[PDB]
């Protein structure tokens, strides 16, 4: 388990390994807003 | 006449009062509109 | 005009969606067995006719609902709401596989309706109606298997039902208990299906890798235009390209695409005179010399072998829970296994 | 603008082809995935800090990043056992915090920076074709790679050592006082063959030959950095490879599809850089480890042996076909003819015992999705879409080069000048 | 009063309901 | 020209040849040839071969009793494992057949051969000043058949895992990779089943819209020299108004299903097996209410309790 | 239009939760609760054995 | 076991041919213009 | 004997392949 | 066995070092647009 | 909860960006 | 037999019925 200090941030940690795939999915966004130019 | 015979004259009326009937009443109806 | 032109008229306005005389029988068809097939994996369970759970009701998932053939005790009924076994009682044809027999019919009208809606179309636009014709490959497909097929068998119960993991049931069903695989209008099936989606790709590869530079930009899918006379991808070049790597190449378009036509459709149509084989138990499950061969001569053993076992205990292990009406009970003694061999 | 398909020929869904030829933003892209990767494996490893528990093996538990933080010897005692977390949690923190600079670095280069840097920066701009200038770049980045290998030796041989499996009563944190640095023990492993009993560079079963190794591959990498640092590519190179960055891409996406196969094979067979403590046993570790515990309940309480194909004593069953495996637990059981009966009968140790029956328990192949079957899949499917990426890239370089990857010239098409067959 | 327009709703209110139906499936005790 | 090497490359990657050599023809022609001959000598009179490796051979040849369906390369002995085995680490050619080395030696050459075929591909394109990418798509069937012949014997252990050079040798592997893999609940052979139905579905629809469509020159086929309907039999928006952007996905989408089907194979060689969705409704008392995949497994179960032939 | 949407669509998503949190479908379509599988006197799979006393058979096995 | 040569006279094929062959190209590659050229590849040949 | 006739009707399909080949009608441009 | 060795290394050998070669010696020049 | 929280505010992190690009008019 | 005669002469149908009603248009369009 995480060290007990740091233990209540537990929920960013969880969250944490999964943001590049909204990475990609950002980049999408932005070629979404430009309007795919 | 058996339930059956009686079931079978009753779902040809259906299909004619409920599917046939029905039916073509819209296209005659909206093909005479436009 | 006449009430029929004024309605011929109207059915063959430029709509978003084309409905036409071949409407008339295929949306009202196509949307009701849709829709009971929705009805079915959604609510509809088989606990009374196959003995299973098939409904999102019940716990399933997309793979595991369908729509469950009728029980074994119904026969070739046409199971009418209104028939005998049901007289006219909603729950009671729902719980003896009725909707299957429901969803069956009005799909194959919908299959009817929707190849004349091609024939219909193709006689507006003044095209040939190969179309309706590739389709009959689909539809000899439906007939054999969901209806021929379980017309020559005890019921509908054999049928494929409607579902995901119930197709792979009758996968494996159809081959312990006919080997389909050693079945020869199979294998020419197998062979239509797999050169299709091999013309399929090929065709594809080629006419993309022998597009003429018609644009400037690095993508090339803007070169082309909608009204194009002129040719977008070189057909000497292909033709050379396969001339010289597989030793023979299409010279004419046309005949390009009549045989990337015929190919499945021949498969579909060889693969639904196997089924419709298999419908009277006429299968070509065992070669006699093999297994006279293997009778006389313990030592003797071909893949052949193996898989006439596999087939049996396919059958055996499955006989119990697939046909609950037959009441098999096999004790583990007469249970075929490897180490009992 | 460079940012349209009608300034660039390049549609939004090959976009980032339009970073060919600008040399900033490549860089800023670059960067910034290189962030990417070390915000993930900070970011996973947090992950599985946070949901390790102390009472279960760490190969029970869907961990990939902490095994290999145990093989390199932090927070792991003897036999395997994992003490604290606490050097894990460091390493996650690092990671996820460089993450940060190097975003910040890529997001810069890409935006706000220069989009070409020759014209500014003259000592990194390049024009893919300079041939000195990128084989600088390459010697450059060689020696980069180098003293990271070195770095992985002096962490084996100074820093605390590295875990050993084949330390004697299970596998414990060991200094690689003396690393194998004969060349022929390095050379034969390079050209051992790849089949089964021979396994190729993935049979190494000892630590001073990884080490050894490492020491050879840090040295030739910084040897050959400064060699491409200080040549150019010679006559024969100059005449064979297309000078482009399409090229060096699928050159790169080649040699990664390799190493990706390469490293799935590690996964799946060997057990000394993947120590069965941490990833678990592998499938012909599990098989010889179920059939062993079945032979030491046939002692306790001959059925169970066989002879191998060459004629040496074996484990007997549907295992033969694992009969190449090398396990800490059963070498000492080993003599030179085979496994020695008596020597499994009398000089069998308890913790040998206890290896085979957790590992049997835990099946790769079956006796729970194992982390090396996870790795050894995803790995071969990366290896296997590189390789489809590198026929992509290479195919259209080549036709890049020579002009007709937009197409076939109607005004002068080749197949009409020759002649019909 | 379209045939779009009967047609959408015919493949939307029964869409739906389904949707409605399974959603509370899912909340089932199991 | 003005070297002997420089001749024979001008003859080795000449365009005149009949049939193309290339270099990839250079490795492609002799490992292609050697394994079909081989093949074919064990196709007629190969000896029975030990693939159990418990000394009980099994026969493949048409001569020792096989017809053409029946025949086949059996595969390696299980006591070989994937080790190589070639004809000089063989004590005697006996030997060398009976623990089938020949399927080694094919599956080694038709591997190389299918390589170099890909390269040869290549190869040709560029010679011809066309794209590049046919290879591309033929990796997926080169895949398919590494995955089946190599990967899958690599990931189990043994070459005897490999699929059989025949008929029902091919069912046999089929009907035991469903049995020890449950193939069927694979999505990635879910993805390869829609992959070949999508093709063979695309392949028919873009022959009969061609063929519907036909200028009129004229066989038909002779007037050939040498979208309204689909958009009207479907919803308007769904067409490929651009006849590139179609052939395209044409080649893209049945190269997509074989190329994740292959995959499938490569992570169920490893043990990555499909869905098990067996015992998934149970009632209020406990007891399990089975479904269509218990049924499935059942049958799975049937097939796996007849292939150990052992403990 | 949009406002009637706004009240019809959640309107019918949750007629449609009712249908089931409310035990109707049940009900409607035959399909058995997961307390109903297996009665006192018939702890076996319910099977229907006529085709012409197929309603009476299944009201039989649906009483308890 | 490296190369599988366990016999001495397999390196004679292994090294006798690999150079002969490069003699032939030895000649192709001194009949060339082996000046630098600032190119993706070399169309001199 | 019917491995005999089995090889004839192989051997015959191969033979059948190489006169596709190698002795097809020359495409020309017309 | 060592005869049928030493002949397929000799083989393999020569093939593989004639695709070598061959691919060293300028390949790409051999293409129609080549001037 | 904590968990979707933390994973609204880092979904909404990115398209805000995008946001105030668009408010503020830059490049794109 | 009169099974898979049957089905052939459905294709059959469909073929000739085709031909006849889409004469005009059959060299091509
Ligand atoms: C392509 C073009 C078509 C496009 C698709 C069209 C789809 C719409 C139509 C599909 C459904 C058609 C109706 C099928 C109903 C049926 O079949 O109903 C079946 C009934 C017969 O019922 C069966 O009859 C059998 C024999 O019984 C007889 O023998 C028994 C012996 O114990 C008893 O004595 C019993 O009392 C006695 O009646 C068994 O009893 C079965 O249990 C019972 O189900 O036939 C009948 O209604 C009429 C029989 C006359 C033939 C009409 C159908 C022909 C089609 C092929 C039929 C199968 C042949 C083998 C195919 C391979
Ligand atoms: C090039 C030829 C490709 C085929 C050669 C054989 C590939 C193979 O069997 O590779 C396996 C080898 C590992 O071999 C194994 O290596 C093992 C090493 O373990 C040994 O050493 C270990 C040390 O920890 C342990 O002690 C262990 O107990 C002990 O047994 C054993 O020797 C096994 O017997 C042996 O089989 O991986 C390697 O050498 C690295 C090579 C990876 C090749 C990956 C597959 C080839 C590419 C397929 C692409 C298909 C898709 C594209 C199509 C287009
Ligand atoms: C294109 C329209 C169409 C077609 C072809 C069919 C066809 C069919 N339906 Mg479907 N159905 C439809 C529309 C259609 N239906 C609609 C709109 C509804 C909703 C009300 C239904 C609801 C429905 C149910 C609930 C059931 C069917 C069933 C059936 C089958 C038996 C028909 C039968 O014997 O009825 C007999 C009646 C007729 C054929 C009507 C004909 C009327 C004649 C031609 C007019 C003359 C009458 C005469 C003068 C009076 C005496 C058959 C395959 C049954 C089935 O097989 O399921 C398993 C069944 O249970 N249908
Ligand atoms: C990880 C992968 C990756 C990377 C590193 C890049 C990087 C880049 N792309 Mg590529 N791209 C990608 C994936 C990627 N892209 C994908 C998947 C697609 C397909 C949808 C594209 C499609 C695409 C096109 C079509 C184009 C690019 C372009 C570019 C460049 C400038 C983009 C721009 O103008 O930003 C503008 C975007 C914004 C202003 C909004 C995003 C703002 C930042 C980046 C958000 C970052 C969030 C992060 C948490 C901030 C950290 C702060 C730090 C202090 C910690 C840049 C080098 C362009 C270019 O330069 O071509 C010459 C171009 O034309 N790309
Ligand atoms: C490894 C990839 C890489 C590469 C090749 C470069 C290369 C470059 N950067 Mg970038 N940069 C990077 C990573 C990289 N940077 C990262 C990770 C960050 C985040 C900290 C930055 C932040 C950054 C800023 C903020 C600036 C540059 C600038 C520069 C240029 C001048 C740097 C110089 O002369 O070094 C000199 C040597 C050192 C700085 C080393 C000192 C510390 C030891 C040069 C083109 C400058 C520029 O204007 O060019 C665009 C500039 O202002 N870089
Ligand atoms: C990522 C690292 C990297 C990269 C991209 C390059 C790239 C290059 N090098 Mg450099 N080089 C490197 C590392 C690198 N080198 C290192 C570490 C050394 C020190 C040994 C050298 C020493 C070196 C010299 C001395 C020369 C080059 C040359 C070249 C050029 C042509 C190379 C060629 O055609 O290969 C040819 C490849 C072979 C002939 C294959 C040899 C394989 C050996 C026998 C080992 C075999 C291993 C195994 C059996 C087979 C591979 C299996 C695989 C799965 C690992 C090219 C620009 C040449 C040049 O033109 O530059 C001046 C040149 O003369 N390099
Ligand atoms: C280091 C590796 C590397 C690099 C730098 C490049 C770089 C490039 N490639 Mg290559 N490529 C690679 C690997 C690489 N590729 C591999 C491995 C493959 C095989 C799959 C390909 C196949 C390939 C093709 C077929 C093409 C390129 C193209 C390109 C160019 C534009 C890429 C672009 O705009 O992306 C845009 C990014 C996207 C459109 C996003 C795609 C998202 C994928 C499909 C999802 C995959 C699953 C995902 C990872 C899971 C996340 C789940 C999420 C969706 C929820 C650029 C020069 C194109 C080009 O212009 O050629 C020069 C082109 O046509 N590449
Ligand atoms: C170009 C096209 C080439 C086509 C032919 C390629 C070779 C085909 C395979 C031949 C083969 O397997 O022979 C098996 C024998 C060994 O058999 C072994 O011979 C041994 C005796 S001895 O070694 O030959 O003295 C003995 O163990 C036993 O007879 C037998 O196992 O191998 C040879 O002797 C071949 C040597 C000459 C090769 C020429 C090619
Ligand atoms: C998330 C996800 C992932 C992958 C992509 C994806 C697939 C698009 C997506 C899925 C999304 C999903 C989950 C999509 C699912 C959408 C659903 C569940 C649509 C359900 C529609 C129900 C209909 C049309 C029933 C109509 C009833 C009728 C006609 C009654 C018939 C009657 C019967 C019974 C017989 C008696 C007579 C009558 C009265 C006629
Ligand atoms: C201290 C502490 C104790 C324990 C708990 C704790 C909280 C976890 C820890 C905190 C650690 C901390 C505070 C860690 C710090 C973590 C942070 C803030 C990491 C952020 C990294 C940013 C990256 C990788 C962005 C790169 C930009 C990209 C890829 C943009 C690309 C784009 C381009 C260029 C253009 C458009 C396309 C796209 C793709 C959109
Ligand atoms: C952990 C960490 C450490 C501690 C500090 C910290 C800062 C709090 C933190 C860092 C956090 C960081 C680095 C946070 C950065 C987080 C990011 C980059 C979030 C991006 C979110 C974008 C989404 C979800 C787009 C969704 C679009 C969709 C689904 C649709 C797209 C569609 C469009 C429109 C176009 C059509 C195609 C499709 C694809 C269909
Ligand atoms: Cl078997
Ligand atoms: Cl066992
Ligand atoms: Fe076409
Ligand atoms: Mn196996
Ligand atoms: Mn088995």
């Amino acid at each position: 388990k995480l060290p007990e200090a740091y233990a209540v941030f537990k929920p960013i940690i969880d969250v944490a390994p999964v943001i590049p795939v909204f990475f990609l999915l950002l980049a999408f966004v932005w070629q979404a807003a430009v309007g795919f130019r | 006449m058996t339930p059956s015979f009686s079931a079978f004259i009753n779902s040809l009326l259906a299909g004619l009062f409920i599917v046939i009937i029905p039916i073509g009443t819209a296209l005659l109806i909206v093909s005479q509109s436009d | 005009r006449g009430w029929f032109d004024l309605a011929d008229d109207w059915l063959k306005r430029d709509r978003f969606v084309f409905v036409g005389w071949s409407g008339l029988l295929l949306f009202p068809t196509s949307y009701l067995s849709i829709g009971g097939w929705f009805t079915g994996t959604t609510f509809v369970t088989s606990w009374y006719t196959h003995g299973l759970a098939s409904s999102y009701l019940e716990g399933c998932n997309f793979f595991t609902a369908a729509v469950s053939t009728p029980a074994n005790s119904m026969g070739h009924s046409l199971l009418l709401l209104w028939g005998p076994e049901a007289q006219g009682d909603f729950t009671r044809w729902c719980q003896i596989g009725g909707l299957w027999a429901f969803c069956a019919l009005h799909g194959s009208f919908g299959l009817i309706g929707f190849c004349l809606r091609q024939f219909e179309i193709a006689r507006l636009v003044g095209i040939r109606p190969y179309n309706a014709i590739a389709f009959s490959g689909p539809i000899a497909i439906f007939v054999s298997v969901f209806l021929m097929y379980p017309l020559g068998q005890a019921s509908w119960f054999f049928a494929p039902s409607l579902g995901v993991a119930a197709i792979f049931r009758f996968l494996l069903f159809i081959q312990g208990f006919h080997n389909f695989t050693l079945n020869p209008f199979h294998m020419m099936g197998v062979a239509g299906i797999l050169g299709a989606a091999l013309l399929c790709a090929i065709h594809g590869a080629t006419v993309q890798n022998t597009i003429f530079e018609d644009g400037d930009a690095a993508n090339t899918f803007r070169a082309f235009t909608p009204t194009q006379a002129e040719e977008t991808y070189s057909m000497v070049t292909a033709n050379r390209f396969w001339s010289q790597i597989f030793g023979v190449a299409f010279s004419n378009k046309r005949w390009l695409h009549f045989f990337m036509l015929f190919v499945p459709l021949a498969g579909l149509w060889t693969s639904a005179i196997g089924i419709v084989g298999l419908a009277l138990n006429l299968r070509a499950y065992d070669f006699v010399s093999q297994e006279l061969r293997a009778a006389e001569d313990p030592e003797f053993e071909t893949f052949y072998t193996k898989n006439i076992l596999l087939n049996e205990g396919i059958r055996s292990w499955m006989a119990a829970q697939d046909q609950p009406h037959e009441n098999f009970i096999f004790p583990e003694e007469v249970l075929p296994r490897g180490n009992a061999l | 603008a460079g940012r349209d398909i009608e300034s660039t020929g390049f549609a939004w869904w090959s976009g980032n082809s339009r970073l060919i030829n600008v040399s900033g933003k490549l860089l800023g892209a670059h960067v910034a995935h290189a962030g990417l990767m070390v915000f993930w494996c900070g970011a996973m490893t947090l992950f599985e800090v946070a949901h390790y528990i102390p009472e279960k093996p760490l190969y029970e538990q869907g961990l990939i990043l902490l095994p290999h933080l145990a093989s390199l010897g932090w927070g792991v005692g003897p036999g395997g056992e994992i003490v604290d977390i606490y050097p894990y949690f460091v390493v996650g923190i690092l990671h996820i915090i460089s993450s940060a600079v190097l975003g910040f670095g890529g997001v810069y280069h890409s935006l706000i920076g220069p989009d070409t840097l020759e014209e500014s920066f003259p000592a990194f701009g390049y024009d893919w074709r300079d041939k000195n200038k990128i084989t600088t770049i390459l010697g450059i980045h060689l020696v980069i790679l180098g003293f990271g290998a070195l770095l992985l030796v002096v962490k084996a041989m100074y820093l605390g050592g590295l875990y050993d499996t084949w330390a004697p009563g299970g596998g414990d944190v060991r200094i690689i006082d003396n690393p194998t640095l004969n060349p022929a023990v390095i050379i034969g492993y390079v050209l051992k063959s790849p089949w089964g009993g021979d396994g190729w560079i993935c049979s190494v079963n000892n630590m001073e030959d990884i080490v050894g190794g490492h020491i050879w591959i840090g040295f030739t990498c910084i040897a050959g950095g400064f060699w491409h640092i200080l040549t150019k590519p010679f006559a024969w190179a100059r005449r064979a490879y297309v000078w482009s960055g399409e090229a060096y891409l699928s050159y790169s996406l080649v040699a990664v599809s390799l190493m990706g196969f390469i490293a799935s094979q590690y996964s799946w067979y060997n057990n000394t850089a993947y120590p069965s403590e941490f990833y678990g046993p592998t499938g012909p570790e599990a098989s010889q480890s179920q059939a062993f515990t079945f032979l030491v309940r046939d002692q306790r309480l001959g059925k169970y042996l066989m002879r191998s194909p060459s004629g040496e004593i074996i484990l007997g069953g549907e295992t033969q076909r694992f009969w190449d495996l090398r396990a800490p637990w059963i070498e000492p059981l080993r003599g030179p003819n085979g496994l020695d009966l008596n020597k499994i009968k009398n000089d069998i140790q308890p913790w040998q015992e206890r290896r085979a029956a957790e590992y049997m328990t835990h099946a790769p192949l079956g006796s729970f999705v194992s982390p090396r079957s996870w790795l050894t899949c995803a790995h071969f499917l990366l290896g296997f879409v590189f390789y489809i990426g590198h026929l992509w890239h290479a195919g259209r370089a080549r036709a890049a080069a020579a002009g007709f990857e937009k197409g076939i010239n109607r005004e002068n098409e080749p197949v009409l000048s020759l002649r019909p067959i | 009063f379209t045939f779009r327009w009967l047609a959408i709703h015919g493949l939307a209110v029964p869409t739906v309901f389904f949707l409605g139906a399974i959603t509370s499936m899912q909340f089932i005790q199991r | 020209s003005a070297s002997l090497w420089e001749r024979f490359c001008s003859w080795i990657t000449s365009t005149e040849n009949r049939l193309y050599i290339g270099w990839f023809g250079v490795l492609m022609i002799p490992t292609l040839l050697t394994a079909t001959t081989v093949y074919i000598i064990a196709f007629i009179a190969a000896p029975p071969v030990d693939i159990d490796g418990i000394r009980e051979p099994v026969a493949g040849s048409l001569l020792y009793g096989n017809n053409i369906i029946s025949g086949a390369v059996i595969p390696s002995s299980a006591s070989i494992g994937i080790h190589f085995y070639p004809i000089w680490e063989a004590a005697s050619l006996d030997e060398w057949l009976y623990n089938g080395g020949p399927y080694q030696l094919i599956v080694d050459h038709f591997l190389l051969g299918v390589c170099g075929w890909i390269g040869r591909e290549w190869e040709f394109s560029y010679r011809l000043g066309m794209r590049p990418w046919i290879s591309v798509a033929f990796t997926a069937p080169v895949a398919a058949a590494s995955a089946v012949f190599l990967v899958y014997p690599i990931g189990q252990g043994s070459f005897s895992d490999g699929m059989p050079l025949g008929i029902s040798g091919t069912f046999n592997f089929m009907l035991v990779f469903q049995a020890e893999h449950n193939i069927l609940m694979h999505p990635f052979h879910q993805l390869g089943v829609a992959g070949v139905f999508g093709g063979s579905l695309f392949s028919a629809m873009h022959g009969s819209l061609v063929t519907s469509s036909l200028i009129r020159e004229t066989s038909a086929n002779y007037g050939y020299k040498f979208h309204g309907y689909f958009g009207r039999l479907i919803f308007q928006y769904a067409s490929f108004n651009n006849s590139r952007a179609l052939h395209f996905f044409l080649g893209l989408w049945p190269v997509v299903g074989i190329w994740f089907t292959a995959l499938g194979i490569m992570t169920m060689a490893f043990n990555l097996n499909g869905f098990n969705f067996n015992q998934s409704v149970v009632d209020s008392q406990g007891r399990v209410i089975n479904t269509w995949a218990d049924i499935l497994n059942r049958a799975n179960l049937g097939m796996e309790v007849m292939h150990e032939r052992n403990a | 239009y949009w406002i009637i949407h706004s009240i019809t669509i959640p309107a019918l998503f949750v007629a449609g939760w009712l249908f089931v949190s409310t035990g109707l479908a049940y009900d409607i379509f035959g399909t058995p609760r997961p307390n109903e599988y297996f009665t006192q006197e018939r702890q076996q799979v319910p099977l229907v054995n006529d085709r012409f006393s197929a309603k009476q058979e299944l009201e039989d096995l649906t009483k308890g | 076991e490296a190369l599988g040569v366990d016999d001495g006279r397999l390196l004679v094929p292994l090294v006798l041919i690999p150079v002969f062959v490069a003699l032939l190209y030895g000649n192709f590659a001194s009949t060339q213009d082996n000046e630098d050229f600032f190119d993706t590849y070399d169309q001199r040949r | 004997m019917e491995t005999l006739v089995y090889t004839f009707l192989l051997i015959g399909t191969l033979g059948v392949l190489f006169f596709a080949v190698f002795f097809r009608d020359p495409p020309r441009i017309a | 066995m060592f005869t049928l060795k030493i002949v397929v290394y000799t083989t393999v050998t020569l093939f593989v070092s004639l695709f070598t070669f061959g691919f060293l010696s300028n390949d790409a020049s051999r293409n129609p647009n080549r001037k | 909860v904590a968990q979707l929280i933390s994973l609204f505010l880092i979904l909404t992190s990115g398209p805000a960006i995008i946001v105030l690009i668009a408010l503020r008019r830059g490049n794109l | 037999g009169h099974a898979n005669f049957a089905l052939l002469f459905f294709l059959g149908h469909l073929w000739h019925g085709s031909r006849t009603l889409f004469r005009d248009v059959f060299s091509g369009i």
